């Protein structure tokens, strides 16, 4: 669903979808070459 | 017959070995890709 998502770092619109991407355990947020956040880790649990 | 067929065979070796002959069409994609990436990066600036 397309909803407003804010986890501690940003307020924007987008759709959350599970993928096979893998992030380092010490990494939280990530961005593409366009300087837009394409992924957010769940604060409580481990999810990408 | 031997001159025409041999000249066509040199085209396959020229495009495979030398990739700079097609750079005229590569600049069209580069100027378009850099201009779009430039227009996006302005959103992160505070503009004073």
């Amino acid at each position: 669903k397309c909803v407003n998502f804010n986890f501690n770092g940003l307020t924007g619109t987008g759709v959350l979808t599970e993928s096979n991407k893998k992030f380092l355990p010490f990494q939280q947020f990530g961005r593409d070459i366009a300087d837009t956040t394409d992924a957010v880790r769940d604060p409580q649990t481990l999810e990408i | 017959a031997n001159q025409f067929n041999s000249a066509i065979g040199k085209i396959q070796d020229s495009l495979s070995s030398t990739a700079s002959a097609l750079g005229k069409l590569q600049d069209v994609v580069n100027q378009n890709a850099q201009a779009l990436n430039t227009l996006v990066k302005q959103l992160s600036s505070n503009f004073g």
